[PDB]
């Protein structure tokens, strides 16, 4: 093996997985690894475009190599939690509020 | 006026000071 | 007066740093110089805002 | 012949899709309102950066470093069937030309060919790669705006110094452009096509549009960048003393010292010569902190200190600031 | 080595260059690299000093060891440029102001 | 309570680091501790000002 002398090209065989739809995973699309849902895209791409972005420099759409279709990216639903409670001298019950 | 004249007379890299409008 | 602060570097003059040391080590020298003068500028901007 | 190129020569900097946003990029593009060498030949051309090409018949491009078999050279021949991109140590003539079944010029990549119209070609050579940008837009350059979509990438690795074109014997004329790195501001459309680009180094309205990240500006005052006055020449002055510092005494000695008996030599009031150190012996580690052993001809200071001792190899790394 | 503010007695090999006046350039001497105009100064030096200083802990006065004469160090006029423009759909000419 | 923070170092006691490790690594540990306490003091000063 001769290294550090030339742009490399004899790379190892990297395996591929199956398709997924409407479930946010840590997808790895041709080296682009991120977290987000995989939904059907209403957008229209171009043959020389791989993945998209937005104003906030975040990935919103990616294209799988196995199919000419495009899959939108939206991160998993986040939100803080809050506890509705009276004074502890009054009652022991609490209520859970999601933001 | 002399009052504001007296008031004026009693008042004394890469950074610049922009002059007021 | 913060221009003469060494910030844990080798020399305070950035011209001397660029004309003396290799960019493999001048990279981290400029790194510490930029972060020191950057937090100094942040403190100055906060004081000016207040 | 010289002819100004109005606004053409805009290509996609990356394969990233964007929808109705503004993206500031820092790559090698073609500046607006720049003269290009319109040729009318019926030799060899310099290559700094960019083989921006557009003709309105001719096929073929010579790429390489010294044009001969001493190093690797690149060949591109395009015909009606396919395209062959052969890279090897190939020998080339001074003025090669084609004929179409005979070759008079003297890994491959076979794909779709690159075929009034205007075949605009943008070539790049960075990071050991080779990129081709081409869209054929039908029509003094014509007034309009269009992009250049990317194509396949050719991993080569070597650098490119000189280039040459080919003449197809069945001629025509072509533009030759040059690129230098600057900043563009591309306005992507909703579908994802580049339709308008403004520079960042032009008349100051363009610089205001560059620094404001918008295409429409209103009245008022805008601070964009600085006007630091620029120097025109270098002034260097050192003392007129030439005493040839005794670096030979501390280096060329029969016995230096012991480890515990490291002696004292004081060298002062002279000019140093660091070009004679490399001629003595090959260095082992030669690592340096504080100063670099390349920029030692531009410094002048006082009171060097030279130490002499001998150690048994594994303790070379122990002779360092802060080692046990 | 040491970079104390002292008369420099060991230099790298570089040739001397004739002085220029009223045209601001860049400069370097006795290991002091900077940018500024060279001109005759009204200041005076005792015959043991090498370079002067200022409030900003920088170099504003230097002595060339070629000929025992005093020199002045000062960067020339610098500032930010501003663009005075009307609205986009009103005209196209712009005005340039140097601060 | 900010005195009892390791700040990515081995410990949060200045006398502990200087009495068990060599001065080279202790320099980096003390530098990280002192800059962490510096940003803590700057944050406290900004909060006091607001």
């Amino acid at each position: 093996f001769e290294l550090l002398h030339a742009p490399a090209t004899v790379c190892g065989p990297k395996k591929s997985t199956n398709l997924v739809k409407n479930k946010c995973v840590n997808f790895n699309f041709n080296g682009l690894t991120g977290t987000g849902v995989l939904t059907e895209s209403n957008k229209k791409f171009l043959p020389f475009q791989q993945f998209g972005r937005d104003i906030a420099d975040t990935t919103d759409a990616v294209r799988d190599p196995q199919t000419l279709e495009i899959l939108d990216i939206t991160p998993c639903s986040f939100g803080g939690v809050s506890v509705i409670t009276p004074g502890t001298n009054t009652s022991n019950q609490v209520a859970v509020l999601y933001q | 006026s002399p009052i504001e004249d007296l008031l004026f007379n009693k008042v004394t890299n890469g950074l610049t000071v922009l002059p007021p409008l | 007066k913060q221009l003469s602060s060494k910030f844990g570097a080798i020399s305070s003059v950035l011209n001397d740093i660029l004309s003396r040391l290799d960019p493999p080590e001048a990279e981290v020298q400029i790194d510490r110089l930029i972060t020191g003068r950057l937090q100094s500028l942040q403190t100055y901007v906060t004081q000016q805002l207040i | 012949s010289y002819t100004n190129s109005f606004t053409r020569g805009v290509y996609y900097p990356d394969k990233v899709f964007r929808s109705s946003v503004l993206h500031s990029t820092q790559d090698l593009f073609l500046p607006f309102f720049s003269n290009v060498t319109w040729f009318h030949a019926i030799p060899v051309l310099p290559f700094n950066d960019g083989v921006y090409f557009a003709s309105t018949i001719i096929r073929g491009w010579i790429f390489g470093t010294t044009l001969d078999s001493k190093t690797q050279s690149l060949l591109i021949v395009n015909n009606a069937t396919n395209v062959v991109i052969k890279v090897c140590e190939f020998q080339f003539c001074n003025d090669p030309f084609l004929d179409e079944s005979e070759f008079r010029v003297y890994f491959e990549y076979v794909s779709q060919p690159f075929l009034k119209n205007l075949r605009e070609f943008v070539f790049k050579n960075i990071d050991g790669y080779f990129k081709i940008y081409s869209k054929h837009t039908p029509i003094d350059l014509p007034q309009g705006f269009s992009a250049l979509e990317p194509l396949v990438d050719l991993p080569i690795g070597i650098n490119i110094t000189r280039f040459q074109t080919l003449l197809a014997l069945h001629a025509a004329a072509y533009y030759v452009g040059y690129l230098q790195p600057r900043t563009f501001l591309l306005k992507y459309n909703e579908n994802g096509t580049i339709t308008d680009a403004v520079d960042c180094a032009l008349d100051p309205l363009s610089e205001t549009k560059c620094t404001l990240k918008s295409f429409t500006v209103e009245k008022g005052i805008y601070q964009t960048s600085n006007f630091r006055v620029q120097p025109t020449e270098s002034i260097v002055r050192f003392p007129n003393i030439t005493n040839l510092c005794p670096f030979d005494e501390v280096f060329n000695a029969t016995r230096f010292a012991s480890v515990y008996a490291w002696n004292r030599k004081r060298i002062s009031n002279c000019v140093a010569d660091y070009s004679v150190l490399y001629n003595f012996a090959p260095f082992f580690a030669f690592k340096c902190y504080g100063v670099s052993p390349t920029k030692l001809n531009d410094l002048c200071f006082t009171n060097v200190y030279a130490d002499s001792f001998v150690i048994r190899g594994n303790e070379v790394s122990q002779i360092a600031p802060g080692q046990t």
